[PDB]
């Protein structure tokens, strides 16, 4: 590639973390979605644990 | 055989010619087609003598069946129209921000 | 100018006559909420 | 619900709100003073198979 | 213009538009008879000359 | 299930019985309003839904 | 008991504000029974809540509350953070929670990988421990009736309604009251007997929006099973002050002819929320009253009444009314007889649209009052302050009057287009016949032939002329149509207005106007058709805001001391650059307690060119005119918070009070900043 790849300036964990938190929950923002996700990852736990990481 | 040059002006020349050009309208919508208001919104009265009224139509059709088909009513559909305009490109957030703090919003 | 006062009055008049009961505008949201 | 003969295959339904001439008996202008109703809707076979 | 202005009979277009809708929807592919026949006949406000 | 008191009373008054002929003058008149739209029937079937 | 009321009602600030007296009940004593209760985490909990279900479900449950039975919720956090709470600080374990899992919680392990509990946490689910759990799902109704019946509920979401909620964990593991007999507030119940609701106020008044909702539906879904009481029901079962919230009544009063002595009532209507301080003022009571007093023309007390509120609508037929302007029969409004008062409450005067500082343009009709209603407003002047000086506001006709043939004489010679007419009373009458309204085919080809010299000429010219004002001062302008404001670019606030009269008549009752008065009303009809169609909004909607605020800032500051209480904030200009003196731009007034807290905000963050000349100004202080224009961004409402009674006009202009010599004029790049005495 001939382009600058920005790599992270490894910004400060709090700020960082609540960014991406806050960005989350706009981007799941009924209880369905978020009720369908989790019901995702309890059945994978369940089941595909393992297969995957 | 003809020039390729981008043409080049003052920003402020493209915002005052441009923007300045309005519609030039010769049959207006009669005043007693409108229905009384309903929040911001007039409703063309169904006797209209307008052309305006094939328009009203077609829009009026289009968003019922809209409206009617089920995928526009599951959390995916909703969550995918929100996150389609979300985008790394300009948006002017500033004025957003100075506008929301006018009312004593963090 | 008398005619022009008469003039005032026909308007007056129609204007006073006005419909006071009138459905123009199209209702079926109105039926599916009812 | 009728299963398969003709006979008793229903072709319309229809409401009658006034009468029509001189007469005066409802079971006399019902059968040409009346407005007819119902309207199809679509469905999918794949989706129900 | 005579008889117009002489006769008593008023041509209001509210009965028409009242008695059926012109958004009536059924077999979503196409227009129904009854938004068909109001767009045919836009009911007025005009001259019936 | 559903429990209802078993005691002497003071006297309620709730006005809610009514006879089959209203029900069916309702039912006409929902019937004649609803007629051949199908934008008026397809949300009670989603609801049902 | 309890009671519910339209408005959001609050423990802290209701009983400051009262809010029954607001509703008009006479609950002043020493009644301090009177106790109010914390709906507005309640009122923000329906917003929320109305996202994601449905307005009937949240609504027809929230109806189902027993508010006087003190209950709260307390959310758990995930099944994974709540294991993590179990092992660290494992002494708050119930005991519901399996003898295995509380066995191997109890350990020191790592629990890196116990092949054992992960499948024990595998087939562990919170549902089983904790007894009332409301649900991710929970369909609400037996939220509100777990909240009827228990002390504490336990939810594993936040989108619950009907009490607080309170953190169960530390804040580690998440992301980011007594009785008093009369307890009132919002969202009426039907859970006991004793629950009542205020009546007397009308469901298309109420102004919260989601009050209203709530208000709409419970009403029309359980009618015959609420109990109502009149607000003199109520007084008779008991027995930083806010601008810009008013107390609006409407008044009840009916036409009458007293002819030769014999009474004949008429006609009934209704005023439509006229405010409260206004009638008080005027001095309005139950009596009859002549609304002429003199040649034919309105009192003006009733001129100003018929301003300051919404429209009058027949009580008979439920439709708007607009009286009649002139004195001329079949209907001539000559007296009146007011009958009484009904729904009262607050609104705020304050329009939503209006939040930055800066010009308002007000469109009106043509035949309107606008020549009166500026004659009786330039008057008022409360503490000193002259609200609204006729400096300050642009005549209608100012733009099209700046012209060499003026507009009005341009379209005079718009005969010539049409097919033949010869002569202007010909056009005026081959256009309307003998009455008004005129032939709408004829109109329309005389429209086709005004439109290109609104569309040349006048846009052009207004583009200027309105940037021109802008440039020397805040000024209130009229227009005859939005579209004069829009194609030529208004910049400022747009507000549409529209009179309760009937404009058309005034085109004749006026004489001594430019072409017949036929061609003036043919001329309002031309502006009319050029109109794009939209909510003109009851003129009074300004009116109010103008002249409310200062009404009830006088009874605060009445007899407070003037330096103490006043302010003033304009554009600065250092001691130097003479080859201090600063433009106003603003006069506040407000309590002694509020300039202190005004005194300290920023000001300064606001820039502008101020380019001052050396013109004099005959008016009696010797002061010198200038201009100014805004760079960056426009001064928010905010700053001059809702406890201070500013004004909405100013000119912008600079006082020589020192060795007087007026030099060359500059332009100086001025600061935005306070200025008031030591106060």
């Amino acid at each position: 590639p001939r382009n600058p790849k920005k790599s992270g300036r490894a910004a400060p964990r709090e700020v960082r973390e609540q960014f991406t938190q806050a960005l989350s929950d706009y981007l799941m923002q009924n209880p369905e979605l978020k009720s369908r996700v989790l019901r995702g990852r309890s059945e994978w736990e369940k089941y595909g644990a393992g297969i995957i990481h | 055989c003809t020039s390729g040059i981008f043409l080049v002006r003052t920003p402020t020349e493209t915002v005052l010619q441009e923007y300045t050009q309005s519609p030039e309208i010769k049959v207006p919508i009669p005043q007693k087609d409108w229905t009384g208001p309903i929040g911001e919104i007039r409703i063309l009265k169904d006797t209209t003598s307008s052309i305006a009224r094939y328009l009203y139509r077609t829009w009026y059709l289009a968003a019922a069946r809209m409206a009617a088909q089920p995928r526009t009513w599951d959390p995916l559909f909703q969550a995918i129209m929100r996150s389609q305009y979300v985008t790394a490109r300009g948006g002017s957030g500033a004025t957003l921000r100075e506008s929301l703090y006018a009312i004593n919003v963090s | 100018s008398s005619e022009i006062q008469r003039h005032i009055t026909e308007f007056i008049s129609s204007w006073q006559n006005h419909p006071i009961v009138q459905v123009s505008a199209d209702v079926e949201n109105r039926k599916t909420a009812q | 619900y009728v299963r398969l003969d003709r006979d008793r295959v229903p072709t319309m339904v229809g409401v009658t709100r006034q009468s029509r001439d001189t007469i005066t008996q409802p079971a006399l202008s019902l059968s040409t003073t009346n407005t007819t109703v119902g309207v199809p809707l679509a469905l999918d076979a794949r989706a129900i198979t | 213009v005579l008889l117009q202005r002489i006769s008593p009979l008023q041509i209001d277009p509210t009965i028409i538009s009242n008695t059926m809708s012109t958004v009536s929807e059924s077999t979503t592919q196409t227009l129904s008879p009854a938004s068909s026949i109001l767009g045919k006949l836009r009911p007025s406000n005009s001259d019936f000359s | 299930t559903v429990t209802s008191p078993y005691a002497p009373s003071v006297n309620r008054l709730m006005p809610y019985r009514i006879s089959n002929a209203e029900r069916q003058i309702s039912q006409i008149i929902r019937v004649m309003n609803i007629g051949n739209n199908a934008t008026v029937i397809q949300p009670v079937l989603q609801d049902i839904s | 008991a309890y009671i519910a009321v339209p408005a959001v009602v609050d423990s802290r600030s209701s009983e400051a504000i009262g809010l029954l007296e607001s509703f008009g009940v006479d609950a002043g004593s020493d009644a301090n029974d009177v106790s109010y209760q914390d709906h507005d985490y309640v009122v923000d909990q329906l917003q929320y809540m109305l996202d994601g279900y449905e307005a009937g479900d949240v609504i027809d449950a929230l109806v189902y509350r027993n508010w006087l039975h003190h209950s709260v919720y307390c959310l758990l956090p995930p099944k994974s953070q709540l294991l993590e709470y179990w092992k660290s600080n494992p002494s708050v374990i119930p005991d519901n929670v399996d003898r295995r899992l509380r066995k191997r919680l109890m350990l020191k392990k790592d629990l890196r990988k116990d092949d054992e509990y992960n499948q024990l946490a595998r087939a562990f689910k919170i549902s089983d421990v904790y007894a009332p759990l409301i649900s991710s799902t929970t369909s609400p109704m037996t939220m509100i009736q777990n909240l009827n019946q228990g002390e504490i509920v336990y939810t594993t979401t936040d989108r619950v309604i009907g009490a607080r909620v309170l953190l169960y964990a530390p804040r580690k593991y998440y992301a980011s009251v007594p009785h008093s007999r009369f307890n009132v507030g919002t969202f009426p119940s039907i859970a006991t007997p004793k629950c009542s609701v205020m009546s007397g106020v009308d469901i298309e008044s109420i102004p919260n929006e989601f009050i209203k909702l709530f208000y709409q539906r419970v009403k029309s879904i359980h009618a015959n099973i609420l109990n109502d009481i009149s607000p003199q029901i109520v007084s008779d079962m008991i027995n930083h002050v806010d601008v810009y919230r008013v107390d609006v009544v409407n008044v009840l009063f009916e036409v009458v002819d007293v002819a030769d002595g014999l009474r004949s009532v008429s006609r009934k209507l209704i005023m439509h929320t006229v405010p409260v301080c206004i009638l008080e003022l005027l001095g309005i009571e139950i009596a009859d009253y002549c609304i002429r007093q003199e040649d034919g023309m309105f009192t003006d007390w009733f001129l100003l009444l018929t301003m300051l509120s919404d429209g009058l609508t027949d009580r008979r037929t439920h439709c708007q009314y607009l009286i009649n302007p002139s004195s001329m029969p079949p209907d001539v409004i000559l007296n009146i007889s007011i009958t009484g008062f009904i729904n009262r409450h607050t609104i705020d005067v304050m329009p939503d649209v209006y939040d930055f500082i800066k010009p308002i343009g007000a469109v009106l009709p043509k035949g309107s009052f606008k020549s009166t209603i500026m004659r009786v407003l330039d008057s008022i002047s409360v503490l000193g302050v002259k609200i609204m000086p006729r400096a300050h506001v642009v005549d209608s006709d100012e733009v099209g009057e700046q012209m060499e043939p003026t507009f009005e004489h341009a379209v005079m010679e718009i005969y010539k287009g049409i097919a033949g007419v010869d002569s202007l009373d010909d056009l005026t009458k081959w256009v309307l016949n003998s009455d008004l309204v005129p032939h709408d085919d004829r109109l329309g080809q005389l429209f086709q032939a005004f439109l290109p010299l609104a569309k040349d000429l006048l846009a052009p010219m207004a583009r200027q002329f309105y940037d021109n004002s802008m440039s020397e001062g805040r000024l209130l302008t009229f227009a005859h149509a939005d579209s004069e404001l829009l194609n030529a670019n208004y910049f400022g606030h747009l507000l549409r207005l529209k009179i309760p009269y009937i404009t058309e008549v005034n085109l004749m009752i006026r004489k001594n106007r430019e072409g017949g008065e036929l061609f003036q009303l043919v001329l309002s009809y031309l502006y009319k058709m050029y109109a794009t169609s939209a909510q003109p909004k009851w003129f009074g909607s300004l009116l109010r805001l103008l002249i409310c605020p200062w009404l009830h800032m006088e009874k605060l500051i009445g007899e407070a001391d003037p330096a103490s209480t006043s302010a003033e904030i304009g554009w600065h200009v250092p001691r130097e650059q003479l080859m201090d003196g600063f433009i106003p731009y603003v006069s506040i007034r407000a309590p002694r307690l509020v300039i202190e807290e005004l005194m300290e905000k920023n000001w300064g963050q606001y820039h502008a060119q101020v380019i001052v000349t050396d013109q004099l100004v005959v008016g009696e202080p010797r002061r010198v005119s200038a201009k100014a224009v805004i760079k960056g961004n426009h001064l928010p409402v905010k700053l001059i918070s809702r406890f201070a009674c500013f004004t909405l006009t100013s000119k912008y202009e600079m006082r020589l009070p020192c060795g007087h010599s007026t030099g060359r004029g500059a332009a100086y790049n001025a600061r935005l900043a306070f200025r008031s005495d030591l106060a």
